[PDB]
């Protein structure tokens, strides 16, 4: 896998050069959010819980056919499963975060996801709709003002967005 | 098929590919659009060099002379179809080329490899690729006026379900051509009148998590086994190993004797 | 097979415990049972918390993304498998301890232990559990689908030196191969350096001197060097292994194992010696002719 | 690719846990080296080419016979030169990698997997590479905490050769 | 394929919910910012021909070895194949342009691309370096002010980017 | 599916053409009519209970049969009731999806392709969700290019099912 | 495996047939060629390494968009496993010869190697440019006539060349 550096060696690599002085600028940018990017991987981290446990109750709210008798959320073995699966994704997204790379959460978690969803019945837009749960509850945690230094962490918030994103896009 | 399978399967171009039909009194973009379309999927989607051009045989479908379905035909007999379809393949790899580029789907039974050989043996490369264009398949799918399509993933009348599986095998994505020399995937599937799993756009890709090795790619190994050790429980097997240890089962199923028919990515 | 002392050694419990496998299509509780069976022997029978199960590999086994032999060689590879076995231990036990739980066996010479530590030095630790799953042995024993197990019998490629040294790696039903009396120590390193045996000594409740172990160095001999002579006329030696002698106190007791060589005429009066130095007859191993 | 970000999430996710403080405290270290490995990379990459050639000149002064030997494995010619100064731009390529990255893993992953059976295959003399390396330590002049990183590297490159 | 309205719509249809306020927003933005998208897709267009040959020679400079003899890029044809597949490709990255999705790279440019490439033999890290350069150019050419109307195009550009950047690790 | 800037694209690649002036044109139109269905589309959603309960009340006063004959396709008793009213929200979801993507694309994708072989084996009348269409048209209280754009929608579904 | 002996064996046990005067003539006169197989056997061992790094040197000299950077054989382990390729080539190679019969180079060389170099992106046919270099060096070596008995070996180099030229189609 890749994190935010590598990912731009490997590139150079393939290339068989250095990497230009925009390139290290750029890493060097992102040196400089590194504060904020280990505040957001522990804020995350430090409510996963709740944001899984909350999120997956409105999901269940909204959508009552996944809990009916016959549902696939339906049974104390496929809750559990699929409680886990929303702590899985989460973790993983916190993973891509602190990385800063989506390479983490796309080879080891989204690939084949698809596939297994589909095999195994469960219904991956409802996984979507626990996921985009997650995304706000999470966004929202990131952003909280109280308890923290001042400052900008609207890149940051969009990293994790879109590592959200993929993994709702990936299971729907 | 609908969109939900369809981008699962990388067929949502073909879904939504509408036919095109050369209607009387067409304008020189339509000629032009035709041709295109004859050129693209006869040949079966190769970047077609200006010199291997049919300029007298689109000449006569420009000038009305000839309908789309005898500039098919002219395509099929020409020197070009033959260089890269023809003169380099097995036989049962060019007609199921031919079933491509001229029905549009797969071969369904071993007994349509039968036929084509033997009308092949007796009445030559003419003859054999006449009999497509000549077929009650391609006149009542495309006529003399509809340039062809593929149909194999789509359920057609007389088709057998195998059709739709095997047509993943002859149709390998948008940006995929027949361009090698090579053998029929289908030699096996057709002789002993089977069916295999389709692996096809994403549905190839397996889970990961921790169990892909360092750098997290899974390989799925599907072979032919019986008994040389443990009690085999199937003829068919399936086996995802990461790439650290893909020489490993390569060689302890060597050393077993059994057939891999298929390694893919997953 | 092992059938009358199979009781006594901890073998009764694996005699009828069929090998755990992974059929084609198979069920949940299939795979509970593999998961199960994975865990308490790959892990040697170590009590598992939830907070250390892994539950990302239970699941890939669950839904067939992986084998058995994957989720093997993933439980092997964990970090769970590191902290028990790797991290605290002497490359040599991490050695017998991934024979035991990989291929169910003990190691059989020094070559293994050479083949095995140059591999983790020059390539790493998850190379060499590679090893372990890969080999020819495991594929031959266990194959794809079916959970490694205990190899007590008898079969091709075996060594009778392997049955001796599980007794020495294997301490019964309700032991945990991190709760044996040698602990973290290598149980193999003077045997595989050696090429040597020990008497084998049965699990604790079904033999009273289970605990003997000898020291690092004094030492009886495992044959009687020199014959009956020293003993005046004897007619055999056996060489008895003794252990939990307290009765006299130090300093007349010095080690509470003590293995001595003692003629056949003698045999009665060790035995009353040893019941009045109230030790525990461990193994009675004859020692010369 | 073993880098302090990518394996502590590998530890993690072997484990199945969410990153706790130890990670965080990992990323803080890799924070507080990366703007001088950044640094190093740049200085390395500004001066890559006279890097190189003194490097190699550096070799075929401690090796003469490599620059007057007939055999494809020497430098007597033109193309072996070039193939001389092609693998030490490599080694320096990647130790600029590596200090990017933070950590020797595109060293590992580029270099130094397989580069015995390299080295064997084609008769070349690791002895070589471990001058070029020597001469890369003793002239990118480099300062302070660059310098360490950027000589770790080097002499994991020279300690894998030697 | 779906443009940036369809995509939602799909979204939605799999939940079986209307789009809601924060979607229908999010594709009036997308509306508003319609007419640079317009001109991006133009600006490409109108200079594809200098992009795919400015971005083919800088190629082969930097990899000679593709047009010596017995290099995928010797022999008219070949060479002539390798133009069509950067056209091609630029082309492709217009459509996802116009659409506003990238579901016209997948569903057509990048379906089999890979296989394709590795059947024939063509390297696909020196086809991402050539896309690359495309990625280079096109940019630069959407980016210029002179000639329009003064704006920010900071998003399309960074989309554009994307669409290449996707096309690139296709067959990287 | 079917919308001014997908056919575009599509008829383009057909012809192996890059997008020209003419797509161009065709996205222009697209971006004119575009905020007018996003806000036909919110009218439709906030009001979409209403409009179905009230087309689906149409289609019982029109229709009294279906609500006191015994059977699996009226609407008698509560379960039938029910998929009636889900069967007029389908009608007016997808119709909101048209209007969002500009074209009757989601109809054709979601509900009309295949829709008279399901009338046909569940005898689901069409003039049913005619009348409910009509009612739907009479009740939207759309005025402009939303009207138009949502009416053209709501016939187009009409014609279809005559 | 089959070895030339066990061949014959397997075809006459299929057929319920005891072997035919002719086929133990035939067995005979491999019996007489022996020495001569065990003879190149021995030739291509002692110069094993010689023939692989001399193919590739050759391979990569011809095929240099191989060892570029982005290449297949560029990188220290991508470029020792294809010289592990080429040695493992060449061993079966042998093995074949010494058995008199392709069975082991087939069953346990080149069983799924065209689509595990597929699936891995290793281009093939440079695969069997390199077998076709070992080959002619190989046959070379073989038919070196200082230090040995002289004799007509054309047969067994034929059927090396046959090994050689299977190993390679298999591949390309
Ligand atoms: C980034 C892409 C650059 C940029 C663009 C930009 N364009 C406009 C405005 C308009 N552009 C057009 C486009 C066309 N008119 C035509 O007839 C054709 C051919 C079919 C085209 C392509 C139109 C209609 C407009 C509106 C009228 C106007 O000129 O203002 C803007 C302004 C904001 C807007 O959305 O209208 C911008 C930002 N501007 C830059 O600075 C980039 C280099
Ligand atoms: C074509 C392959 C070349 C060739 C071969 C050739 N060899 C012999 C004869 C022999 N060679 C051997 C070989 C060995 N003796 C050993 O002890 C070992 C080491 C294990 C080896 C490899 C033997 C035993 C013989 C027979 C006795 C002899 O020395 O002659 C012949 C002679 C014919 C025969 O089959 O006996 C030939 C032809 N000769 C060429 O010209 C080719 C270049
Ligand atoms: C919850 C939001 C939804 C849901 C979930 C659900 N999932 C499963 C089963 C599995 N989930 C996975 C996924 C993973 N396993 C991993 O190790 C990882 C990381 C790589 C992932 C992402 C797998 C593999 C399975 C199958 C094996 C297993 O059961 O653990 C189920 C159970 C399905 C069944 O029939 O047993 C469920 C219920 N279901 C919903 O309805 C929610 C929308
Ligand atoms: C209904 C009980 C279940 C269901 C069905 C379903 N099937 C498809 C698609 C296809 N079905 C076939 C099968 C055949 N085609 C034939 O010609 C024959 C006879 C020889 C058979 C058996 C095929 C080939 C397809 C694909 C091609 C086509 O759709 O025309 C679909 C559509 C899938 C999609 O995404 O479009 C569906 C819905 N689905 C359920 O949920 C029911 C349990
Ligand atoms: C140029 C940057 C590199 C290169 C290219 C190259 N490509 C081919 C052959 C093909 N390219 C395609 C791709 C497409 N066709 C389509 O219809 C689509 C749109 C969806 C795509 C992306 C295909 C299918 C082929 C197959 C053969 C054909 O003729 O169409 C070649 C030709 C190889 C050969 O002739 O054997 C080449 C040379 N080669 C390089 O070296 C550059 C790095
Ligand atoms: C040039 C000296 C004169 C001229 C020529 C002209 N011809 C056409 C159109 C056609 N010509 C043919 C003839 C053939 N096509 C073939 O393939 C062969 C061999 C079998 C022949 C003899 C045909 C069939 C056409 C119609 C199709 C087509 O247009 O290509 C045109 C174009 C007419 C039009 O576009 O309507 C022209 C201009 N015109 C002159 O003024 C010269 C005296
Ligand atoms: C509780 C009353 C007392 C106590 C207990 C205690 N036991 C252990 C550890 C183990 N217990 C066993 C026993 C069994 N395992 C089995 O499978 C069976 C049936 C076949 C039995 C009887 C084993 C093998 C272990 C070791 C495994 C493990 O994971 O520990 C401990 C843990 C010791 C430690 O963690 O260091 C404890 C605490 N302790 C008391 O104080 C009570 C008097
Ligand atoms: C070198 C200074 C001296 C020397 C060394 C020597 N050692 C061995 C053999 C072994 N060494 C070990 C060591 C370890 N095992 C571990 O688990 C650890 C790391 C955690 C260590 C350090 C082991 C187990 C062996 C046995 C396996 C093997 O042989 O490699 C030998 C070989 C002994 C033999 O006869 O085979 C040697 C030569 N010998 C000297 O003379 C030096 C003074
Ligand atoms: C027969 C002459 C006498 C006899 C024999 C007897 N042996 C066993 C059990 C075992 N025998 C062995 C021996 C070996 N294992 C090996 O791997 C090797 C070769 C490398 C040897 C020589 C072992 C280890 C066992 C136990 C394991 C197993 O049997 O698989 C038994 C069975 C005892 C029991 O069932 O408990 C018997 C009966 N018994 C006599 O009375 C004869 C004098
Ligand atoms: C005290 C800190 C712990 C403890 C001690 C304990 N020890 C014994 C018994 C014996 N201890 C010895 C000692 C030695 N043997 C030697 O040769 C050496 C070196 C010279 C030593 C230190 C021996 C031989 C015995 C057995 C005979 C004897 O008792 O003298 C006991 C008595 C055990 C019993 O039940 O018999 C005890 C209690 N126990 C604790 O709980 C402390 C942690
Ligand atoms: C320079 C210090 C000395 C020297 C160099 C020399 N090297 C080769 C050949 C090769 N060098 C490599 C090394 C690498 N390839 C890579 O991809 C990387 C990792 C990124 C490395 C380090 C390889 C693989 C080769 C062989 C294949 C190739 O040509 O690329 C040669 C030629 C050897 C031959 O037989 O052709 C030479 C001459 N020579 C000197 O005399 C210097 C002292
Ligand atoms: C309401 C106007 C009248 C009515 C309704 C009614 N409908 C059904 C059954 C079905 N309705 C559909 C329609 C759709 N399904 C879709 O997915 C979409 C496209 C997005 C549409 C339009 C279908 C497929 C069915 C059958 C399957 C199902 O039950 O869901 C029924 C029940 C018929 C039965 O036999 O179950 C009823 C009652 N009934 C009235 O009397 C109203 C006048
Ligand atoms: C060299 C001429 C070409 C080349 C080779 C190359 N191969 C790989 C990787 C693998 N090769 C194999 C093949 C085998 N492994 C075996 O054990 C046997 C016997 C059954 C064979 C034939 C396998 C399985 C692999 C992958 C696993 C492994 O490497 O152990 C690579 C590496 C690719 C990569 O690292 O991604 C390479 C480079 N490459 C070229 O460019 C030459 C034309």
């Amino acid at each position: 896998m890749f994190d935010v550096f590598t990912r731009v060696v490997s590139q150079a690599d393939a290339r068989g050069e250095y990497l230009s002085g925009s390139q290290l600028d750029a890493l060097s940018a992102t040196v400089a959010e590194g504060n904020k990017r280990i505040d957001s991987v522990n804020r995350i981290t430090g409510n996963a819980s709740a944001i899984v446990s909350n999120a997956a109750r409105a999901l269940f709210a909204e959508q009552p056919q996944l809990i009916q008798p016959g549902g696939n959320a339906y049974t104390s073995r496929r809750m559990a499963a699929c409680l886990r699966d929303m702590e899985i994704i989460l973790r993983y997204v916190t993973y891509a975060t602190f990385t800063g790379d989506a390479s983490v959460l796309e080879d080891r978690c989204l690939n084949g996801l698809r596939e297994t969803y589909v095999a195994l019945g469960v219904p991956g837009a409802s996984v979507a709709a626990g996921v985009q749960k997650m995304k706000e509850a999470a966004l929202d945690i990131v952003n909280d003002p109280n308890g923290i230094t001042r400052g900008d962490c609207s890149a940051i918030v969009a990293e994790i967005a879109g590592y959200f994103d993929r993994a709702a896009a990936a299971v729907a | 098929t609908s969109l939900v399978s369809a981008q699962r399967l990388g067929i949502v171009a073909v879904d939504e590919a509408i036919p095109l039909e050369l209607r009387s009194r067409s304008t020189e973009e339509e000629v032009d659009a035709v041709i295109l379309a004859v050129y693209r999927q006869v040949l079966g989607n190769d970047h077609l060099m200006s010199q291997e051009r049919l300029t007298s045989a689109e000449s006569l479908l420009r000038g009305r002379e000839i309908s789309v379905r005898d500039f098919v035909r002219a395509v099929a007999l020409s020197e070009v179809y033959r260089q890269k379809f023809f003169h380099s393949n097995p036989q049962n790899r060019f007609i199921e080329l031919n079933y491509k580029h001229l029905l549009g789907r797969a071969p369904y039974d071993q007994s349509e490899i039968a036929f084509h050989t033997d009308l092949y043996h007796q009445g030559g490369y003419e003859a054999e690729i006449n009999s497509y264009i000549d077929s009650v398949e391609y006149t009542e799918n495309f006529g003399d006026w509809v340039v062809p399509y593929f149909r194999g993933f789509a359920t057609q009348r007389n088709q057998k379900t195998v059709g739709f599986s095997r047509s993943f095998q002859v149709y390998r994505g948008y940006a995929t051509s027949d361009r090698s020399g090579s053998r029929s995937r289908l030699t096996r599937e057709l002789a002993r009148n089977t069916a295999s799993p389709v692996y096809a756009g994403s549905t190839a890709e397996s889970l990961r998590g921790t169990s892909a090795g360092s750098r997290n790619q899974m390989y799925r190994l599907q072979v032919i086994q019986g008994a040389a050790g443990t009690r085999v429980r199937r003829g068919k097997a399936e086996y995802l190993v990461s790439y650290d240890n893909l020489s490993a089962k390569l060689q302890q199923i060597n050393r077993q004797g059994d057939t891999v028919t298929m390694i893919s990515l997953a | 097979a092992i059938t009358t002392a199979a009781s006594r050694l901890g073998v009764a419990p694996y005699n009828e415990s069929r090998p755990v496998e992974l059929r084609p299509d198979f069920s949940l509780d299939d795979a509970k049972m593999v998961i199960r069976a994975v865990y308490r022997q790959v892990l040697g029978n170590d009590y598992i918390m939830d907070s250390e199960r892994l539950k990302g590999a239970e699941s890939l086994l669950t839904n067939g993304s992986i084998s058995v032999r994957e989720f093997v060689r993933t439980v092997a590879k964990s970090e769970l498998y590191k902290k028990k076995f790797l991290y605290n231990n002497f490359q040599t036990r991490v050695i017998e301890l991934n024979y035991k739980h990989l291929l169910g066996r003990a190691p059989f010479s020094e070559d293994e232990v050479i083949f095995h530590l140059d591999l983790y030095e020059n390539q790493g630790f998850d190379a060499d559990i590679d090893s372990y799953i890969d080999s020819v042995e495991y594929q031959e024993n266990f194959g794809e689908n079916i959970v490694p197990y205990y190899r007590f019998n008898n079969q091709v490629g075996d060594r009778t030196v392997g049955f001796t040294r599980m007794f020495r790696l294997y301490r019964g039903y309700a032991n945990s191969d991190r709760s044996q009396l040698e602990r973290s120590s290598s149980r193999l390193a003077t045997e595989l350096g050696q090429n040597t045996v020990s008497a084998i000594v049965g699990p604790s409740g079904s033999n009273a001197g289970w605990a003997y172990r000898p020291s690092r160095a004094g030492n009886t001999p495992a044959k009687a060097l020199g014959g009956t002579v020293p003993f005046g006329q004897a007619s055999k030696l056996f060489r008895v292994e003794i252990t939990a002698i307290s009765a006299p106190g130090y300093p007349k007791v010095r080690r509470s194992n003590k293995a001595v060589i003692v003629p056949f005429e003698q045999l009665n009066q060790t035995l009353q010696q040893i019941n009045r130095l109230g030790g525990k007859v461990a193994s009675i191993t004859p020692a010369s002719l | 690719m073993k880098t302090p970000l990518t394996e502590a999430v590998s530890t993690a996710d072997s484990q199945g846990r969410f990153l706790s403080s130890t990670e965080l405290q990992i990323a803080f270290g890799r924070l507080r080296q990366a703007n001088a490995g950044l640094q190093a990379a740049k200085a390395l990459t500004d001066n890559a080419q006279s890097l190189v050639n003194g490097a190699a000149q550096a070799v075929y002064n401690k090796f003469p016979y490599t620059t007057q030997t007939q055999g494809n494995n020497f430098a007597a010619d033109q193309r072996g030169k070039d193939k001389c100064a092609r693998d030490i731009g490599y080694y320096l390529r990647i130790v600029t990698y590596c200090l990017v990255a933070g950590g020797t893993g595109p060293l590992d992953e580029y270099l130094i997997a397989g580069i015995d059976e390299i080295n064997r295959t084609f008769d070349l003399s690791p002895s070589w590479y471990v001058e070029a390396l020597k001469y890369i330590k003793a002239n990118h002049g480099l300062s302070g905490d660059a310098r360490d990183e950027a000589n770790s590297y080097l002499d994991y490159a020279i300690n894998a050769l030697s």
